Order: C-alpha cells, then sequence, then structure tokens
C-alpha cells in the first residue's frame, strides 16, 4: 500500500524558517511529483509548490522567495521550507502524492491529481511559548447519570499550542467516546473535554484512566477517575 | 470594406470534401476509436474537429502530438492495410473493458495489444520490408502497467524494452509502471509513437514485453488536405473558402474573421 | 492569478435526497478539474479525476460533469457515511488555485440530547479557577442554545463551547461547554445549571447541583 508521514515542529516563532518532512512508503517514484498544500483555519486549500523525481520544482507565485522544497531518494524522504514566517502563516500542512499525466482525449494541457494524502501536521506560527496542560476530573456523579447511562470524562485546560491527543484506559475504551475540539480562551491558551458515556453499573468495577500526551509541551498525563 | 466583416457563419460541403469528426478526433479515429469505427478508409480535403469530442476507449497518449496530427492531415487518407506480421509465441487481441465495441470487451481496431503464452513472452525479432513505393506510418504503442503484479501477469517479464528500428531511425521506449488516477475503472496507460518507413527502408520490431503492437500501416504523401478545429455546422452550400467561423466567399481581396483559413481564401489582416 | 469559486458554500439536504456542488471557474478549463472529499480529521481523499472519472473505493452514486467554466457533483442518494466537505482545483494554470470548499449536511436524524453537568473538580478549586462543563450528547440539528445560570443570572461573557462534527454512525452531534469563574466567584454562590432549549426539546431543560 501508499501512505505519507509530515514530520516536523508544532510551533514556530515568527519570523523564523518552518521545516516540515514528508515520507515515502512502499510505492514507486518515477513520474510521481510531490506537493504540499497547506489548509487555513476555514479560509481553503492553498497549493505551494511540487518537485518531480529529477528535482525541478516550481513554487506557488503568492509566496515569491519564501519556498524551497527538496527531495533526496537515497532516505525516500524530501521536506519543504518555508522562510521569514508571519502570523498569516498558521495553517495545516499535508504532503501528497500528484502524478503528472497528458489524458488522450485533449493533449491542451497537463491533468495533476493527489492521489496519496497524509493525515497532516498542526502547525502555528506565534511568539508565546508552550506550556503543559492540566487535566482535571469530570467525576461522574449522580446527577450525571440518566437512566443506567453514566458520563465521565477528563477537562485537558490551559494548554498551547494545538494538538493534543486523549485516550482512555490506554486506549482499550472507544464505544462512546467524544473528544471535542479545543477551544481559545482569553488566556491565549486551549482547553477541551473528552467524556466517554459507559453502563452505570460497571461504576463501582471498572477504572477509568485518561491519557493524554501534548507532543509540543512534551509532556506525557495518565489520570483515572472515581466519583465521589 | 474589402474585408469580410462577418463570416456565413456555416462550412459548405463544396467543393472541398468535408468529413466531420462529430465525437471523434483525429487520432481517435486513426487509432480506432469503438465510436470512430465509422471512419476507418474515409479520405478527406479538410477535416474538422469538435471540441464536444472525447474517447471512449482505452487510455493513451502521445508525446509528440503535434507532429502525428499533421502527418494524418497532411494525407488526408485513414487508409491503411493490414500486413501478417509473425507474432509467434504471444498472446494476440488483448481486450479490456474500457474499450467497448459491439456491446463487448475490444481495443482499439487498429492495435494488437501482446500478452504472454503459457507465461512466457520471448524477444521478438520482427521485420516488415515495405516494397512499395511511398511511404509507410506506422502507429504502435508502450502499456505502462500499475503495478509490478500487472507487469508480471500480463507479459512475464519485470522489465520490458521496446526497440522499434529502420534502417535510417532508431526509436526506444521503457515502460513506467506506476499507480496512476483511473480512467473509466483503469489506472494504467499506454504511450502511443510512430515510425515513418520510407521505400526501401525495413522495419524492426525488438521487444521484451509492454507492446501494443501495430496491425498494419497507413498512405502517407503529404497533399493538399489539412485539419481545423471548428464549431459552426456543415451546410449544403458551395463556398471556395472556409475558417473556423464558416464559409466565405473568395470575392473581396482581404478579411479578417479568423487567421486560419483553407483553399482560394483572401489574405488575412487584423481588425 | 487565476482563482475559481464553488456554490453553494454550505447547504442541507436530507437522507436519500439528490444534491449537486457546482464550482465555478474564472476562465474556461475544459476538464482540467478535479473534486476531493475531505472528512474531520482525515487526509482529504481524491473522488473525481477530470470530470465524472471516479477512483478506487467510490460508488456509483458519485457523479460529476459540466465543461468550460462549470462543472457540478451530484449525489444521485445521499448516504450518512460520505458527508465529508468537498473541493474543486484549477488544474488549468501554474497556481493550482483550489476551491473554497462546500460543507455538506446529513440532515435526517431528528433526536434531542440528554443533557449531563459536571462540578469543578476540588484540584482546580483549590488553583484558584472553577470550570463547570454541561454535556450534550447525540443530537441534531446542530443549533443549540445553552444558558448558564448562576443562583438565577444569566450568564454571558464568560462561557464557551464546541460541538463535534458529526459521527456518520448515528448522525448526531455532541455539545460540550466550559463556564469559567474565579475561586472567589464560585464559592460566593450556591445554584449552578445549564439551560438547553433546541428545536427537539418540547421544554427547555435544566439540569443543576447546589453546592459552591
Ligand atoms: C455523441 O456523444 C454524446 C454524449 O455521449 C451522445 O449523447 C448521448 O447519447 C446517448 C445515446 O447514444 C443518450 O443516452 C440516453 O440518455 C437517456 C437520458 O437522457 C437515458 O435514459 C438512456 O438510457 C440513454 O442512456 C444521452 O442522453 C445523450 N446525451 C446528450 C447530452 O445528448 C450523442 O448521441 C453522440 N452522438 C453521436 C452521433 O454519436
Ligand atoms: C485477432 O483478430 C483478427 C481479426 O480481428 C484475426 O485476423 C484474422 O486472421 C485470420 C487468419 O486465420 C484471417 O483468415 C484468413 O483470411 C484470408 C482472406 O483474407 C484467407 O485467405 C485465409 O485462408 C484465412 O482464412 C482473417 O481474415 C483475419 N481477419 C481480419 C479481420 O483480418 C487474427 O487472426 C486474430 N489473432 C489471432 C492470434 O487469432
Amino acid at each position: 500500500q501508499v501512505q505519507l508521514q509530515e514530520s516536523g515542529p508544532g510551533l514556530v516563532k515568527p519570523s523564523e524558517t518552518l521545516s516540515l518532512t514528508c515520507t515515502v512508503s512502499g510505492g514507486s517514484l518515477s513520474i510521481y511529483y510531490w506537493s504540499w498544500v497547506r489548509q487555513s483555519p476555514g479560509k481553503g486549500l492553498e497549493w505551494i509548490g511540487y518537485i518531480s523525481n529529477s528535482g525541478s520544482p516550481t513554487y506557488h507565485p503568492s509566496l515569491k522567495s519564501r519556498v524551497t522544497i527538496s527531495l533526496d531518494t537515497s532516505k525516500s524522504q524530501f521536506s519543504l521550507k518555508l522562510t521569514s514566517v508571519t502570523a498569516a502563516d498558521t495553517a495545516l500542512y499535508f504532503c501528497a502524492r500528484g502524478v503528472l499525466e497528458q489524458l488522450a482525449p485533449d493533449f491542451d494541457s497537463y491533468y495533476y491529481g493527489m492521489n496519496v494524502w497524509g493525515q497532516g501536521t498542526t502547525v502555528t506560527v506565534s511568539g508565546a511559548s508552550t506550556k503543559g496542560p492540566s487535566v482535571f476530573p469530570l467525576a461522574p456523579s449522580s446527577k450525571s447519570t440518566s437512566g443506567g447511562t453514566a458520563a465521565l470524562g477528563c477537562l485537558v485546560k490551559d494548554y498551547f499550542p494545538e494538538p493534543v491527543t486523549v485516550s482512555w484506559n490506554s486506549g482499550a475504551l472507544t464505544s462512546g467516546v467524544h473528544t471535542f475540539p479545543a477551544v481559545l480562551q482569553s488566556s491565549g491558551l486551549y482547553s477541551l473535554s473528552s467524556v466517554v458515556t459507559v453502563p452505570s453499573s460497571s461504576l463501582g468495577t471498572q477504572t477509568y484512566i485518561c491519557n493524554v500526551n501534548h507532543k509540543p509541551s512534551n509532556t506525557k498525563v495518565d489520570k483515572r477517575v472515581e466519583p465521589k | 470594406e474589402l474585408v469580410q466583416n462577418s463570416s456565413i457563419g456555416e462550412i459548405c460541403d463544396s467543393p472541398h470534401q468535408i468529413l466531420d469528426g462529430e465525437n471523434c478526433t483525429l487520432i481517435d479515429a486513426l487509432l480506432g476509436d469503438p465510436q470512430c469505427d465509422g471512419f476507418q478508409n474515409k479520405k478527406w480535403d479538410l477535416f474538422v474537429e469538435r471540441s464536444k469530442a472525447y474517447s471512449n476507449c482505452y487510455p493513451y497518449d502521445v508525446p509528440d502530438y503535434a507532429s502525428l496530427r499533421s502527418l494524418v492531415a497532411s494525407s488526408g487518407t485513414l487508409e491503411f492495410n493490414n500486413e501478417s506480421f509473425n507474432w509467434n509465441g504471444v498472446t494476440q487481441n488483448g481486450t479490456s473493458s474500457a474499450c467497448i465495441r459491439r456491446s463487448n470487451n475490444s481495443f482499439f481496431s487498429r492495435l494488437n495489444w501482446l500478452t504472454h503464452l503459457n507465461f512466457k513472452y520471448p524477444a521478438l525479432n520482427v521485420t516488415m520490408p515495405n516494397n512499395e513505393q511511398f511511404d509507410k506510418l506506422y502507429i504502435w504503442g508502450v502499456h505502462h502497467p500499475v503495478t509490478d503484479k500487472d507487469q508480471i501477469f500480463l507479459y512475464a517479464q519485470p522489465s520490458g524494452r521496446i526497440t522499434v528500428s529502420t534502417k535510417r531511425s532508431q526509436q526506444a521506449v521503457i515502460p513506467n509502471i506506476g499507480f496512476r488516477p483511473r480512467i473509466r475503472n483503469i489506472p494504467s496507460r499506454i504511450s502511443i509513437y510512430w515510425t515513418i518507413v520510407k521505400p526501401g527502408d525495413i522495419l524492426l520490431i525488438n521487444s521484451t514485453g509492454n507492446l501494443i503492437a501495430p496491425r498494419g500501416y497507413f498512405k502517407i504523401r503529404s497533399g493538399k488536405s489539412s485539419i481545423m478545429r471548428s464549431d459552426a455546422p456543415i451546410g449544403k452550400c458551395k463556398s471556395e473558402c472556409i475558417t473556423p467561423n464558416g464559409s466565405i466567399p473568395n470575392d473581396k481581396p482581404f478579411q479578417n474573421v479568423n487567421r486560419i483559413t483553407y483553399g482560394a481564401c483572401p489574405r488575412y489582416v487584423k481588425q | 492569478d487565476i482563482q475559481m469559486t464553488q456554490s453553494p458554500s454550505s447547504v442541507s439536504a436530507s437522507l436519500g435526497d439528490r444534491v449537486t456542488l457546482t464550482c465555478r471557474a474564472s476562465q474556461p478549463i475544459r476538464s482540467y478539474l478535479n473534486w476531493y472529499q475531505h472528512k474531520p480529521g482525515l487526509a482529504p481523499k481524491l473522488l473525481v479525476y477530470a470530470v465524472s472519472n471516479l477512483q478506487s473505493g467510490v460508488p456509483s452514486r458519485f457523479s460529476g460533469s459540466g465543461s468550460g467554466t462549470d462543472f457540478t457533483l451530484t449525489v444521485s442518494s445521499l448516504q450518512p457515511e460520505d458527508f465529508a466537505t468537498y473541493y474543486c482545483q484549477q488544474s488549468y494554470s501554474t497556481p493550482y488555485t483550489f476551491g473554497q470548499g462546500t460543507r455538506l449536511e446529513i440532515k435526517r436524524t431528528v433526536a434531542a440530547p440528554s443533557v449531563f453537568i459536571f462540578p469543578p473538580s476540588d484540584e482546580q478549586l483549590k488553583s484558584g479557577t472553577a470550570s463547570v462543563v454541561c454535556l450534550l450528547n447525540n443530537f441534531y440539528p446542530r443549533e443549540a442554545k445553552v444558558q448558564w445560570k448562576v443562583d438565577n443570572a444569566l450568564q454571558s461573557g464568560n462561557s464557551q463551547e464546541s460541538v463535534t462534527e458529526q459521527d456518520s454512525k448515528d448522525s448526531t452531534y455532541s455539545l460540550s461547554s466550559t463556564l469559567t469563574l474565579s475561586k472567589a466567584d464560585y464559592e460566593k454562590h450556591k445554584v449552578y445549571a445549564c439551560e438547553v432549549t433546541h428545536q427537539g426539546l418540547s421544554s427547555p431543560v435544566t439540569k443543576s447541583f447546589n453546592r459552591g
């Protein structure tokens, strides 16, 4: 099969130079081209630039001299570099496999399809430094139960920047889990909540641990919740 | 106003023999595309391509598209003759579900798609003499599979090689295996190439796989015919001059309708 | 230098209906355009190569068309697992400008949420901040209204919320609201509650606790 994996920092201070790295899985190169696109918060996808297997790049003219993409077939990796970054560069960057073809019916110009994609690496450009979150228990009280269905969660509050990954019982609890997107409170920090609906009869029996990872703040937190 | 500021809007079928491509391009009819069966061996003084023309066969491409389009246009004839090549040791008449002829899996009518025979596809040494006194035009192709699996099941050879050569020329093509966006449920492609075999010269094919073999040659003489792109309908009238905006009488010494003309046409000037 | 425009921007269409999304171009493109399927937190997938040319793993109920400047996608029978948000590119010039995107709404199940509330943990209270969480689970439409009352005082400007994206298995949402107060403001009052008003709610629902 074929898969892509972007790797790089989650936060870059302004005026610095971003540097992310995508990775080839198990697919041939040859005619493939290799482009990245950055998804804004809701502004819409923006194309950046793409290199042939020979090593001939073309930028996106919106970024006048700010993009320099590279390629190295020895490690089957290729990186993109964004210089002189400013706050307008906060986005979610992807790497995708483009295939350049000339279709038979119309020869008039080239086609381009992003056959394979990667999940994304959230990148923020801001001056504020990183901070670890505080995980507080959302204890499943008697007032939090409805007709035998109880709910319990963990409040991951005050961290920077995005994102954080929350799991339950080291990933052994997925049914009924709703981890909400974080909100940016007035303190300039993020805060979300991850809950799970479980049968109320299993409260006095099952131990419920929530596990949180924050790659920027470099912290790994386990927090088991028991009601009281 | 010696310039005809507006044209007829229609193309006259006289005196020039006009052949409308309709749902077919010249190349699709040249290769023989299922919907283009009615263009075989059909002559034209001027061949009009339409913007609404597609292809409904097995996806391909042509590197030097502009050379081959002008060759067939200058000859004005799609007349080919089938020559019996010696394809011993291979399976002929390869079909695909993307090229439906007569409600059946088929292929380009003028191309023979070669696969292995009992999982053995030998090096092919094939000679064709061309004993005539006129240039032969051969149309052959190279198939690009999607996976090493597909390359193996089709040709029993991981690295195919093709070398179409004459006493004067020599062409070599290498397939390009890889995942490609599906075209009519097909992720594989074909690369089309042409070879002119002059009178007295010999055609030699050395192939080990991935060969879309030709079934015959075409007659080329670089005649008076040509090709044009237009959407104006073909009407019942008589007019010497023809432009992509319609026919034009040739009684005025100048013209500005379009810089592309054919036949006894007034000289073009700008607006 | 060269842009496009996709219409509409966001439209709801019920289960089993037939929706059409149109991408408008600045200049005629013939068939140098593509369409993609982008889901929550997942990598965008190709739907349409050129025009009406489908990719692997795409049902026949999807089908596009168009030429020149106008191209459309059409989902014959809308299914919940599709959902996603849809784009178009202009694969003809070098800028490769992408479409703005059109949100697809499932708009099928009509139900009210089961509402829960969570008091601030003593760990956070000892730190000088109180965060109350009101939970809304399994519910459509997205449009809801969660009001906070502290000793029957309508609260505003001190609360935030976020709505989960459509869980395709049940086509429902989940809403969480976090009321933030200082420690001094928390223990000074007694009654806290979140008042929920929603289409599926016959009457405004209130869950409350009475210590703080
Ligand atoms: C040139 O190509 C066009 C496009 O393929 C042809 O137009 C299409 O012709 C087919 C029949 O050959 C029509 O199919 C029918 O459509 C109806 C619904 O409209 C459907 O119920 C039938 O079962 C059948 O599939 C199709 O409608 C028609 N499309 C348009 C836009 O007219 C055209 O006939 C071709 N012309 C030549 C001379 O080959
Ligand atoms: C692949 O398909 C083509 C047809 O599309 C086959 O060509 C056919 O080959 C046979 C050879 O047995 C030809 O029959 C011969 O006809 C001549 C008269 O032209 C006759 O004198 C011979 O005695 C013999 O009967 C047949 O005409 C020819 N058809 C066409 C349309 O050219 C080809 O054989 C197929 N490939 C394989 C490997 O079978």
